[PDB]
DNA sequence: GCGTCCTTCGGAAGAGATTCAGA
DNA sequence: TCTGAATCTCTTCCAGCACACATCAGGACGC
RNA sequence: GAUGUGUGCU
């Protein structure tokens, strides 16, 4: 049908096409026998009939006549449908000017006539006036008159010059003006000069103005002339109850538009006063401004009782436009909705549809099968025959409703297995039934949610709901390649009460021949389900080519564990079962049942698991009492303990000892120290408290407490919320992210005072206002992320490329967080790994390592793998299956044609929606961590300290005095083990390269008060700090010592502004020391908020404290408090204070001097030196007079923006760091996402590319192009001899890198419609529905799965 | 000595809604909110108890 | 009953207009 | 005293599905 | 059809 979708300016004449009348009366439906006015708003004679094939008057009436136009009021007779397809027009007196191409930043007239915004207002609203055509004076084209000038150039130049006032000087300035002698003087005066802004300004004009030149636009097209109307069944009136109508919006628009037209129109005639029909002019631009975007100007008028009609703009734009509303998403037919229940007799591919709701939903299907039975001979037959409900539609319902499978999808559909397909069986009742382990997936607990049903209708609807979507295909999540049908708080609770053991039973000693023996001795009653018995079992084994080679053998096992053996499926080994298992277990167990036999074992054996869980654990009576939390005997002695060091805190903060910002975080370091010490009191005394006799003497084993079955087990419960039962229940959290400074010293199981429950209220009401005020911005992350990434599919199976990132062992202040082979599994190598066995290829360069070959690298013990990445892809227009990986929902490569940047998007977008809305399950808990002090090397080995400048300490030990140090432990071997970050100003017990026993402190620091210690020695001079102006200070007249707190930015005076407090280390007479090495004083600046317990001219040694810095680093570090840094990251917002990179390598010196700013100099050895930087007096340079740098170093320390590793460190750097950050925020929390996700939104992120020189290549200088395009042209031409053209690859965050693509629908459809749709008018972009937002707003098959194919038969047929 | 006022009932804090949870001093306040929340949604039954 | 008509108040971020200062 | 840097000002964004209730729709003045 | 209020599950 069609291929493309092109927006450009709408002229006049093609306005009046459209146009199939002239509505010029301002009357609607007359509010009587229900018949549109001669020529209003409604027309049959301008719009179409009001009736299906009948005439307004009352002549034809029938299909006999149609196609004819009557004579008595002048109406066609055709279908009444053509009311939605005919527009009008309506001719104005005046022009008046398109308000979205005036008020739309930057202004297109602005910037086209060269005028600042505020003039040509004036000009348009009638209170300046506009000099078009100045001749033979002193007034310029464009200058700017009042009413007074006016009348002076009148009186004194009253020659045939005219300047006009509104949108017709205006249009005539558009009208004047030629477009490519403009274009060309611009152009030889941005040859000509040398500023940037003017450069910028000029090339901004230049690209208008080409714009403006290569499509068919003109200028004099901005300022309407004929304003067209919507049909009339687009803006229906709706009869309500009387003889009223309803308000509509848009027909009061245009009813107003209409009012002020018709009236300059007669004043045009009898010829009214200048200020009259200035003023009609100026009511009538208002009033077409009101309806092409009302709100944009001044005050928005408003319909009734002061509430602002949506104008033509209001109703395309916005979260309820026809973008968002009804586009991208729709209501649908074939649907319904109920509350949902357990129903846990059900199999993993069924659900229970009630009776009376399938009946209604597979209503035409039902027909169909009625009257292919011959029960009914018409529709209507049928149609009652269903309604009645007879004995025999219930076997036509069960006939049409076996293998026909519907869509069960929650209302949060936040990753992709929100919705699934499951066979229906049909149930008595109203309540959807829905599988227990599929629960987990939907996020669908069963108290009082509801999920609505929908019926795929065509085949291949239904075999996309059978092959894709269903329930059975859906064992893995997209996200990471962790099972999610898992068992989940009661089959966890009955898999660990069988699979236990206590050292006694009803029998055994005894040894059974086999599991069914152990499970006829439990039925008899004759053995415990926790004895210690020996069976004897025949598992099998795989290890040949697929081959069960059966093992028997008699195993040390308990009745439970015998018991479950009979379901587990034969290959897997017996040592999965023969433990206690939890939840981890149990999805392990999964996970290596999928990942050894297949799919379908795997879907039984979690219908196994589920049912044998069900029942063990209902025949178990696993309660809870009030004696199951028992109270430990010494909580209120660590409680004491508490109280005390609280009140020495006291002591010391109201001395001087530490400031108010201090005492708070001492005070919930003791505090939560105190907390943790009493949970682990109750959990010691929950855990073990078990004393049974062996039928001998007492005997220790672990509990089988109820409260502590259920925690261990993993079914619903941790530490936190256990503690809170039992133990102390400790200190809140505020709504802004404080931490309460008092904390609550009961539990629930004592009572709460009427004091420390309205403390509790607080993080209790935090929790809840979290959820319903902040998942708003979490939601709009994944949808920003969504439509970022939402065309990207895969497209190829082997771009054929040796580049891809590197993959290493994330240990950044702990021991293996993620080792090397979670995140290298299931994807592409990039080159042979050498083992270190080495000059021999350990795996080859392009296999998709799964599970095997992670055990081999495992085994050799490989560190580094460089793998393939998709952001290293050289595909254009998508990603290839080896660039990208496994699927991570299946054990395969992922498939062609698959929509990998939506899965992307979802997976990197719903653990922060998830677990915001779940931040209440802790109640109000700070669940802050204690701040530890100390380095504690818990391995054996070496230490190796990187990017380190120490210098000695008094006791001669080593002080860091480097920001972003570290730590690093290597054992005997030579691999690193163990990795800490050191911060600044931290002493040193030990050093680098010496073994180190396990289980001493190495490095020790204090939390807070961050130092600024020294390296040098000698008397400290207070430099450029005097009392009130930058310092305030309090002294002691008692002791007569002074000790001043430097102000921030906030207290400082204006005048002072440019006074830098610092310590200068002076010597006994008077002169500057030296830095060795260096050449530079030892000057140490001094920030905000910092104390100095230090006098003015006091000898000290080398590596001391000269003042301190408090941290005030409090927060209580949910999901909630620490999810923006993930929309900054993605975003790629730079930081307040960056870290200053060296732009090219070279030597580096510095030249003249304080030009406000420092100067750096950076001389390569061989190249061009032209760079200098301008380092601003605020940090200072870790680099000095004669070293050697590289691009990419630090010269200054601090966060680094993701724009310099970008363009200094290249593209492999930049996408590590952002994958590297992204990942701690969500481990920080538990969350597991693989990094295939992060790293599809960092390429997305990366597709624009600016030119640096032309070359033999068509672009432009500065050009912001894409950079498929880019290297599409270079590739094509380096085929030929022809030289390519060097760029820049750019960075744009995910809102400017979806706003900025190709596709102006998906662009108007995200966000900003109006100024996306104004700047694709302008330069009358072609939109070639390339991506998937594009081809659901057309209504066609996105190209991304089924419809790949189908698209790439289309694509290749044309 | 120092005081001079004293609460007239343990009551008082709590408002009419959620002054009718038992044990309320033992339920996480979330929990206290809802079930005040669902006491207000209470439909009479047939015979009251 | 018919009937024609003409308040103020969040909040983070980004872009584009002024406006400064500084060489 | 021209041109980057800083500041001022205007703009656009702020999750999803669903259920119940009421009220509006020109209301003033001429007729 | 839009507003206003209340509510349910995330
Ligand atoms: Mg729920
Ligand atoms: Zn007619
Ligand atoms: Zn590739």
């Amino acid at each position: 049908e069609f291929d493309a979708i092109k927006i450009a300016l709408a002229s006049p004449d093609m306005i009046r096409s459209w146009s199939f009348g002239e509505v010029k009366k301002p009357e609607t439906i007359n509010y009587r026998t229900f018949k549109p006015e001669r020529d209003g708003l409604f027309c049959a004679r301008i719009f179409g009939p009001v009736k299906d094939y009948e005439c307004l008057c009352g002549k034809y009436k029938r299909l006999k006549h149609r196609g004819v136009i009557c004579e008595k009021c002048g109406v066609e007779v055709t279908q009444t449908k053509v009311r939605r397809e005919r527009m009008g027009h309506i001719e104005l007196a005046s022009p008046t000017a398109h308000i979205w191409f005036l008020k739309s930043l930057p202004s297109r007239i602005g910037l086209l006539l060269d005028m600042p915004l505020r003039d040509i207002e004036r000009v348009l609203y009638f209170e300046s006036y506009v000099v078009i055509e100045g001749g033979m004076t002193n007034l310029e084209r464009q200058q700017i008159l009042t009413e007074e000038q006016y009348l002076d150039a009148l009186e004194e130049f009253g020659d045939e010059f005219d300047a006009k006032m509104g949108a017709e000087a205006i249009q005539a300035l558009l009208k004047s003006m030629d477009l490519e002698q403009e274009c060309e003087q611009l152009r030889e005066e941005l040859n000509e000069t040398n500023s940037e802004t003017k450069r910028k300004k000029l090339t901004k004009r230049i690209k208008l103005l080409e714009a403006f030149v290569q499509s068919g636009n003109k200028p004099e097209w901005m300022i309407l002339t004929v304003l067209p109307v919507l049909p009339p069944d687009l803006r229906p009136l709706v009869p309500l109850d009387g003889g009223r109508f309803a308000t509509s919006d848009l027909n009061d628009l245009y009813r107003r538009v209409i009012n002020r037209n018709n009236r300059l129109k007669r004043l045009l005639d009898l010829a009214a006063p200048d200020i009259i029909v200035r003023n009609e002019k100026r009511m009538l631009q208002e009033a077409v401004d009101a309806l092409l975007d009302n709100g944009r100007r001044g005050r928005a008028i408003t319909g009734s009782n002061k509430r602002p009609l949506k104008s033509l703009a209001d109703m395309i734009k916005g979260k309820q436009g026809r973008f968002r509303q009804n586009l991208l998403g729709k209501r649908v037919d074939y649907s319904g909705r109920s509350v949902i229940t357990v129903g846990p007799y059900l199999r993993l591919h069924q659900c229970g549809l009630p009776k009376k709701m399938a009946l209604e939903l597979f209503k035409p299907f039902i027909y169909g099968k009625l009257e292919l039975r011959g029960l009914a001979t018409t529709i209507k037959a049928a149609k009652k025959m269903v309604e009645r409900e007879e004995a025999v539609v219930w076997d036509i319902l069960d006939e049409v409703i076996r293998e026909h499978p519907v869509l069960l999808n929650r209302a949060p559909t936040l990753h992709r297995l929100g919705i699934q397909a499951f066979e229906p069986v049909l149930i008595e009742g109203k309540a959807i039934q829905l599988h227990p382990l599929v629960c987990a997936a939907y996020n669908a607990d069963f108290d009082g949610d509801q999920m609505a049903v929908h019926v795929p209708l065509t085949l291949e609807a239904q075999l996309e709901a059978r092959a894709l979507m269903m329930s059975t295909n859906n064992i893995l999540s997209p996200a990471n390649g962790e099972p999610i049908i898992v068992p989940s708080q009661d089959v966890v609770l009955g898999l660990y009460y069988m699979t236990r053991d206590c050292v006694n039973a009803k029998g055994e000693g005894m040894v059974l021949t086999g599991p069914k023996e152990a499970e006829r001795l439990y039925r008899s009653g004759l053995a415990s389900l926790h004895a210690r018995v020996k069976v004897r079992i025949t598992e099998y084994e795989k290890d040949a080519n697929g081959e069960l080679v059966a093992k028997t053998s008699l195993k040390d096992t308990t009745v439970g564990r015998a018991i479950l053996w009979m379901i587990v499926p034969k290959g897997l080994p017996y040592s999965i079962v023969n433990q206690a298992l939890g939840k981890k277990a149990i999805s392990k167990m999964l996970n290596t049942c999928y990942r050894i036999l297949g799919l379908k074992p795997t879907v039984i054996f979690a219908d196994q698991i589920m049912y044998t869980g069900f029942a063990y654990a209902a025949r178990s009576g696993a309660s809870v009492g009030i004696d199951d939390m028992v109270i430990p005997e010494k909580k209120h002695e660590i409680i004491s303990e508490a109280e005390a060091e609280v009140a020495e805190i006291q002591e010391q903060f109201q001395s001087g000892l530490v400031t108010a910002g201090e005492r708070y975080n001492k005070v919930i370091d003791i505090w939560a120290a105190a907390n943790d010490r009493v949970s682990k009191a109750m959990m010691d005394n929950l855990q073990t408290e078990t004393v049974i006799n062996r039928d001998g003497q007492e005997e220790k084993q672990v509990s089988f407490n109820s409260i502590y079955m259920m925690a261990d087990s993993g079914a619903r419960g941790s530490a936190a919320q256990i503690r809170q039962l039992a133990g102390m229940r400790g200190l809140m959290a505020k709504p802004d992210g404080s931490i309460i400074e008092t904390p609550i010293t009961a539990n629930f199981r004592e009572g709460l005072n009427v004091l420390q429950y309205f403390i509790s209220t607080h993080g209790a009401r935090k929790g809840l206002a979290d959820t319903a005020l902040k998942t708003a911005n979490s939601g709009y992350l994944t949808r920003r992320l969504v439509d970022v990434a939402q065309d990207l599919v895969v497209t190829e199976d082997d771009c054929g490329t040796h580049e891809g990132i590197m993959m290493t062992p994330v240990i950044e202040g702990g021991d293996v967080k993620e080792p090397l082979r979670d995140r290298v599994l299931g994807r592409v190598t990039a080159e042979d790994v050498l083992k270190p066995g080495t000059a021999d290829i350990l795996v080859p360069r392009n296999t998709l390592l799964h599970e095997q070959w992670c055990d081999l690298l495992e085994e050799n013990s490989v560190d580094a793998v460089k793998v393939r990445s998709v952001v290293s892809c050289d595909t254009d227009f998508g990603v290839c299956a080896h660039c990208y990986g496994r699927d991570l929902a299946r054990g395969h490569i992922i498939n062609k044609g698959e929509a990998i940047g939506v899965i992307a998007a979802q997976s990197i977008g719903e653990p922060g929606t998830q677990l915001t809305m779940r931040t209440f399950h802790i109640g109000g808990a700070a669940s802050r961590a204690a701040a530890e002090s100390s380095i504690q090397v818990k391995n054996k080995g070496s230490i190796k300290l990187s990017n380190v400048k120490s210098v000695v300490n008094s006791s001669g030990k080593l002080v860091i005095t480097s920001r972003n140090t570290e730590l690093k432990l290597i054992d005997e071997f030579g691999r690193t083990k163990e990795s800490y970050k050191v911060p600044y100003g931290a002493v040193l017990a030990k050093g680098d390269g010496e073994q180190v026993a396990g289980g001493e402190t190495v490095a020790n620091w204090d939390p807070h008060t961050m130092p600024v210690i020294t390296e040098v020695s000698g008397f400290v001079r207070f430099t450029d700090m005097i009392d009130g102006q930058t310092i305030t200070r309090q002294t002691d007249e008692l002791t007569g010592l002074s000790s001043l707190v430097v102000l921030d930015s906030a207290e400082r005076t204006a005048g002072g502004k440019d006074l830098r407090p610092a310590l200068k280390i002076v010597d006994a007479q008077g002169n500057d020391v030296l830095i060795p090495g260096t050449d530079m004083p030892a000057q140490y600046f001094l920030p905000g908020k910092a104390i100095v317990q230090l006098e003015d001219g006091v000898q000290i040694s080398s590596g001391d404290t000269l003042a301190r810095i408090p941290q005030e680093s409090g927060g209580t570090k949910d999901i909630t408090g620490g999810l923006p840094r993930v929309a900054d990251l993605f975003e790629a917002r730079r930081p307040k204070e960056p870290a200053i990179l060296a732009e090219i390598s070279g030597i580096v010196s510095f030249g003249k001097e304080t030009k406000g700013k420092r100067r750096l100099v950076i001389t390569p050895v061989d190249g061009s030196d032209p760079y200098e930087e301008m380092i601003p007096k605020w940090r200072q340079l870790n680099v000095f007079e004669g070293e050697r740098v590289e691009r990419g170093d630090v010269i200054s320390d601090g966060p680094e923006a993701p724009h310099d590793i970008l363009r200094l460190r290249g593209v492999h750097a930049v996408t590590r760091y952002i994958v590297n950050e992204v990942q701690d925020v969500y481990r920080l929390q538990g969350v597991k996402i693989n990094d295939k996700h992060i790293e599809v939104i960092v390429r997305q992120m990366l597709r624009k590319a600016t030119i640096v020189n032309a070359g033999s290549s068509d672009f432009l200088e500065g050009e912001q192009v894409e950079y498929s395009r880019v290297k599409i042209a270079n590739r094509e031409l380096e085929a030929n001899g022809k030289v390519g053209a060097t760029y820049s690859r750019d960075l744009l965050g995910i809102t400017k890198a979806s706003l900025a693509t190709e596709s102006f629908i998906s662009a108007a459809s995200f966000q900003e419609t109006t100024r996306v749709l104004t700047e694709a008018a302008v330069a009358g972009k072609r939109d070639e529905l390339r991506g998937l937002k594009e081809n659901v707003i057309v209504g066609r098959l996105i190209p991304a799965g089924t419809g790949y194919a189908y698209h790439q038969d289309r694509m290749r047929r044309r | 000595d120092q005081v001079d006022y004293m609460d007239v009932s343990t009551q008082q804090v709590v408002s009419v809604g959620a002054s009718l949870i038992p044990f309320l001093e033992h339920d996480d306040a979330n929990r206290a909110l809802m079930g005040a929340n669902m006491q207000r949604q209470a439909v009479p039954t047939l015979r009251a108890d």
